[PDB]
């Protein structure tokens, strides 16, 4: 499974396939996807 | 990491530097523009304290 | 000129049929196939001449 | 008669095909010596973008109607010709059923994807033998329900029947030797959420309603006594957990259940009320 | 009009111009990228087949390389994938494509152009940077001036067309 | 936006200038003009800075992440 | 790019402009085109006879153009025909028709 | 050293635009064709080549350089081979030429 | 980086944040060392954390 | 500076003068035609999958999508989309020996370059998943851009 937020509670909700798209403990169909856990790195210039 | 401002302008201790010769014009480097006087238009500068006309 | 216009000519009797290299069809996704205007109207003349056919 | 170019690389010959094709120049080209294996590459996007053989298939066909600067008496014979030429092939029962098929659908509010389901089912029928006749009405209503079953979506079969009049009995007899021509061509939780929609009810009462829906298919006992009473009875009972009053007559009288039905589910339902607890 | 008489065509580049008072009055700075996009295709002859050998030793990431080699047998190997079997001996008649380097007179454009002064000869300058830079002198018969204004340049894929091109 | 850090041409620190500018605006009610004069900026290429800047991370933050 | 050829090469010098006779039609085509369906029923390939068959020039390269062999960018083409049971006029030369029909007699054709 | 003449300096308020060099700067060396003509295509993101009008062949008979005129409208573009017979000047010619 | 501010516009103001450069005469640099990216004889080691309380 | 020309000072840019940011929005969705060919976001397998763009896949998650803050460049294949296909419809090459399905993604523009900003994934109208992507790109005032 992938971990997934809320669009308005932000609650994390990590639901896997074949669940369709739709928020536990509310009806927001809009979920993130969440920033990758890896670094990335930057130039100053 | 060190580097020069040649690199980028992050690299920049020095900032305005104040540069100026000849405070009374007589090395006739500069003809001062002047709508009817240049004496009455152009002021004078600080360091002509440390000279004279 | 005998060897190049005659007035007998000039009344159509028989369609040349161009190539699809004139009318190239596409096939988009093996379900979204397009194919040309030309082409319809080739089916078009096809269906009222064996409709023509039929009916005389 | 073969007419199946292959290309291959001359200079390898050491393996099937395993080559790249570089769009940006135009070529394709072996992936090992680098050789090029053919020059000036056609596009598909391109010629696409001027631009339905699942359901017309490959027939052809193009309208005659008024120009800019003509007659209406040209217009009139042009119709008239193809009126006359209309008999020469039986589509115009697929053209006449897709129209009347959309404004059903459109007056339902279904998505398109059920359109395209019920259409689809309807193409899989069109004219066999083992159908033999029903009016046009029950293949329509029973195509319709088979689109509904494929998207996944819940139609009660007293709504199809509130909008056609197919006598149930021939509507259920067409659905059952139609659904033997799908598989000759080879769930009640859905309904919640649309009767938790009929009444206005929040959505913990609907998710509510889901796990009492879910729990009281585990337990048994009378089973259902088909699926509709058990989820008028589940929201009724979920209902009656709140403070939200319905009672049991407008319930009843809203989503067309008796109310000594869902007294009765109510009574084994408030003798199982031990286990349903969610929280 | 838009296949016999007009038509798109290849080896070609079209940016903005700028002015460059460094530069003589039939030159053109061309950027690096475009000089490593467009080619040149070049025949191999013994009088540099050590350059062309060195263009080939270069690469095509490099600027002085090449991209393309062609055969005497009318056969095109890339120079990509090429590297992976190793060595790429030259022989007299081959036509080696190299990148757009200096002393390479190309056409230059500009719409709608009206004037027969409007397509002129240059001859190729590599700059850096993205716009095509060229003197002042020559933005008269153009009719044109440094505010956003695109231009167009075509390549010679030709020796014959190029002394042609060179002479007129 | 947010205080732009040095400046756009002499170079000088003026990130470190805002927060006391303001409190000297807010608590003294003195003029721009006197308040730059007090924080020790003498040419108007940083005058253009401070005068000139539009804080919009303000409006920017009043959003739920 | 494409395969060399044993003909004699020249260049395009005099070009005359004729109207093409039915008989030189039915000449140069190699199809009659009976079917208006475009592909064959099984959804693939071509009719084989109909709008859009092998007998005539393909696309998608990887066809090879019954009767031309070769591949798509060498194929010029190949023509198809329909013979129509009742002959009709050419738009060009509704006008050029008629012209003729008030120069000579309708009976006689003198 | 100082200037001779004294040079109008001051701030001025200025906006940038939308246009930028990085989507406008753009070259085409032996790319895709289109499916109808078979010529290079159109636009910059398809790869496109840039378009020979006909002022252009105009300026180039201006100069009376016939053989740019003719590379540029073959090679540089679409060249093509067929055969003609000799009694009708007609593409009926079927080359089975393997 | 949770901030309505782009990354690289952080990474931008961070970059023109100025700091000590006393000792810098004795820190080679970093084409200099032969090490792999970096070591205490080329560059200095910065962190920042910050929450909202 | 002659012909409407003008020359910018470096170290004013070098500390962020007329420094903008670009937001390119990319947007997908998966369709089904008929209910039987379904389209899906997936990543696709250089094993099975025919068609497949030349462009790399690492990039990808198991749901065919990049995360946000990825730095992606251009032939960049953003979201991972795959058809099915049919063996006896097109046979063509080598498609009777990948048997699967068909790439069809959709990657970023060639000459672009940038770190992906936000990506979001929702069902619209008629309940079809589609996700859409947005990229941030600094784009630094150069020669020739115009003021
Ligand atoms: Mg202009
Ligand atoms: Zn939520
Ligand atoms: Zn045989
Ligand atoms: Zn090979
Ligand atoms: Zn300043
Ligand atoms: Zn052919
Ligand atoms: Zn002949
Ligand atoms: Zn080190």
């Amino acid at each position: 499974t992938l971990k997934y937020i809320c669009a308005e509670c932000s609650s994390k909700l990590s639901l896997s396939r074949t669940d369709a798209v739709r928020c536990k403990d509310c009806g927001h169909r809009i979920l993130l996807k969440a920033r990758t856990k890896r670094l990335v790195q930057f130039e100053a210039r | 990491k060190k580097g020069i401002a040649k690199e980028h302008a992050k690299w920049g201790p020095a900032a305005a530097i104040e540069f100026e010769y000849d405070p009374w014009n007589k090395l006739k480097h500069t003809d001062y523009w002047y709508e009817q006087d240049s004496a009455k238009e152009w002021p004078q500068s600080k360091n002509c304290e440390y000279e004279d006309p | 000129n005998e060897v190049f216009s005659r007035p007998e000519w000039m009344i159509l009797t028989c369609l040349p049929v161009p190539p699809p290299p004139v009318r190239p069809s596409i096939s988009f996704n093996e379900s979204q196939r397009g194919e040309d205007d030309l082409t319809f109207k080739l089916a078009d003349i096809l269906k009222a001449n064996i409709s023509l056919e039929t009916l005389e | 008669p073969n007419l199946n170019i292959v290309l291959t690389c001359p200079e390898c010959k050491v393996y099937p095909p395993k080559i790249v094709e570089r769009f940006s120049e135009g070529d394709v080209v072996c992936a090992l010596c680098g050789l090029v294996l053919s020059d000036k590459l056609v596009d598909t996007r391109s010629e696409w973008r001027t631009f339905n053989p699942l359901l017309d298939g490959n027939n052809l066909s193009t309208r005659i109607g008024k120009g800019e600067t003509t007659d209406m008496r040209f217009t009139k014979e042009l119709n008239k010709a193809q009126g006359k030429n209309v008999m020469d092939k039986k589509d115009n029962e697929v053209q006449a059923a897709f129209a009347k098929i959309t404004m059903l659908c459109d007056a339902a509010e279904l998505p398109k994807i059920v359109k395209d389901c019920a259409k689809e089912a309807y193409k899989l029928c069109h004219d066999e033998k083992t159908l033999k006749g029903k009016s046009m009405e029950s293949i329509m209503a029973a195509s319709i329900l088979i689109g509904c079953r494929r998207a996944e979506v819940a139609r009660t079969f007293k709504e199809i029947q509130s909008l056609i009049h197919v006598k149930t009995k021939e509507f259920g007899k067409t659905l059952n030797i139609m659904k033997n021509i799908l598989r000759g061509k080879s769930q009640n939780l859905t309904y919640i959420p649309r009767f938790c929609s009929h009444l206005g009810l929040p959505m913990q009462v609907t998710t509510s309603a889901e796990y009492t829906a879910k729990k009281c298919k585990e337990i048994k006992e009378i089973a259902g006594k088909s699926p509709i009473t058990i989820a008028v009875v589940s929201i009724y009972l979920n209902i009656l957990l709140f403070q939200i009053p319905i009672t049991a007559a407008k319930v009843g009288q809203t989503l067309q259940v008796t109310e000594g039905t869902i007294k009765s589910g109510y009574k084994i339902l408030y003798e199982h009320r031990d286990k349903l607890v969610d929280p | 009009r838009g296949n016999l008489m007009g038509k798109r065509v290849d080896f070609s580049a079209r940016t903005v111009i700028s002015g460059d008072p460094n530069l003589e009055l039939d030159q053109v700075g061309v950027p690096k990228s475009i000089a490593k996009t467009l080619t040149y295709p070049e025949v191999v002859t013994p009088y540099n087949i050590d350059r062309l050998t060195q263009l080939v030793r270069n690469g095509p990431n490099e600027h002085p390389g090449a991209k393309y080699v062609i055969r005497d047998s009318g056969d095109r190997i890339d120079l990509r994938y090429s590297k992976r079997a190793g060595d790429i001996q030259l022989q007299y008649g081959w036509k080696v494509e190299r990148h757009i380097m200096d002393n390479d007179p190309v056409l230059f454009n500009r719409q709608p152009s009206l004037h027969k002064m409007s397509m002129m000869a240059h001859r190729v300058k590599v700059i850096p940077y993205s716009t095509f830079r060229l003197n002042l002198s020559v933005t008269s018969p153009y009719n044109a001036d440094f505010d956003g204004d695109e231009m167009n340049l075509h390549v010679p894929q030709s020796e014959e067309t190029r002394a042609e091109l060179s002479q007129l | 936006m947010i205080v732009p850090v040095r400046c756009f041409s002499c170079g000088k620190v003026v990130g470190d200038k805002w927060e006391s500018y303001l409190n000297l605006l807010q608590e003294d009610e003195l003029d721009e003009g006197t308040a730059l004069s007090r924080l020790g900026l003498k040419r108007y290429c940083c005058r253009r800075m401070i005068l000139t800047h539009v804080d919009l991370i303000e409006k920017f933050l009043r959003y739920n992440p | 790019g494409q395969q060399y050829s044993s003909a004699p090469l020249r260049t395009v010098k005099e070009v005359q402009f004729g109207l093409f006779s039915p008989e030189e039609v039915r000449a140069i085509s190699v199809a009659k085109i009976r079917f208006p369906e475009t592909m064959d029923e099984t959804q693939t390939r071509a009719k084989i006879g109909g709008l859009n068959d092998p007998r005539l020039g393909s696309i998608d390269r990887n066809l090879k153009c019954q009767t031309c062999q070769e591949g798509m960018n060498e194929c010029p083409g190949h023509f198809g025909h329909i013979d129509l049971a009742k002959p009709v006029f050419h738009v060009g030369f509704i006008a050029k028709i008629k012209k003729v029909c008030e120069c000579v007699c309708m009976h006689c054709g003198k | 050293k100082k200037l001779m003449a004294q040079i109008f300096f001051g701030p001025t308020y200025y906006q940038r635009l939308r246009h930028m060099v990085d989507d406008k700067i753009h070259a085409r060396a032996r790319g895709p064709m289109q499916v109808l003509t078979r010529q290079p295509v159109e636009g910059r993101s398809r790869d496109g080549g840039l378009r020979f009008g006909e002022m252009e062949r105009d300026c180039m008979i201006a100069h009376g350089a016939a053989s740019f005129l003719k590379e540029r409208l073959m090679e540089a573009s679409d060249a093509f081979r067929v055969h003609i017979c000799g009694i009708c000047g007609l593409m009926t010619v079927i080359a089975k030429l393997n | 980086n949770t901030t309505v501010l782009a990354d690289e516009f952080i990474a931008h103001r961070l970059g023109l944040i100025p700091l000590q450069s006393m000792d810098i005469e004795q820190l080679e640099y970093s084409r200099d060392c032969f090490c792999e990216d970096h070591c205490d004889k080329c560059s200095v080691v910065l962190t920042l954390q910050a929450f909202g309380e | 500076n002659q012909e409407d020309s003008m020359i910018m000072n470096q170290s004013s840019i070098d500390r962020g003068l007329f420094r903008s940011l670009f937001f390119r929005s990319y947007m997908d969705q998966e369709k089904k035609y008929g209910m039987s060919i379904t389209e899906t976001f997936e990543k696709p397998q250089r094993t099975n999958t025919l068609r497949m763009k030349h462009g790399t896949y690492d990039k990808l998650d198991d749901d065919g999508l990049i995360a946000p803050g990825v730095r992606v460049s251009g032939e960049d294949v953003i979201i991972g989309k795959t058809t099915p296909i049919s063996p006896d419809e097109e046979e063509l090459g080598q498609r009777t020996a990948y048997h699967s399905k068909r790439d069809a993604s959709t990657p970023l523009r060639s000459t672009e370059n940038g770190i992906v900003d936000q990506v979001l994934v929702t069902t619209n109208q008629d309940g079809l998943k589609f996700v859409k992507v947005r990229v941030r790109t600094t784009k630094i005032p150069q020669i020739g851009d115009k003021f």
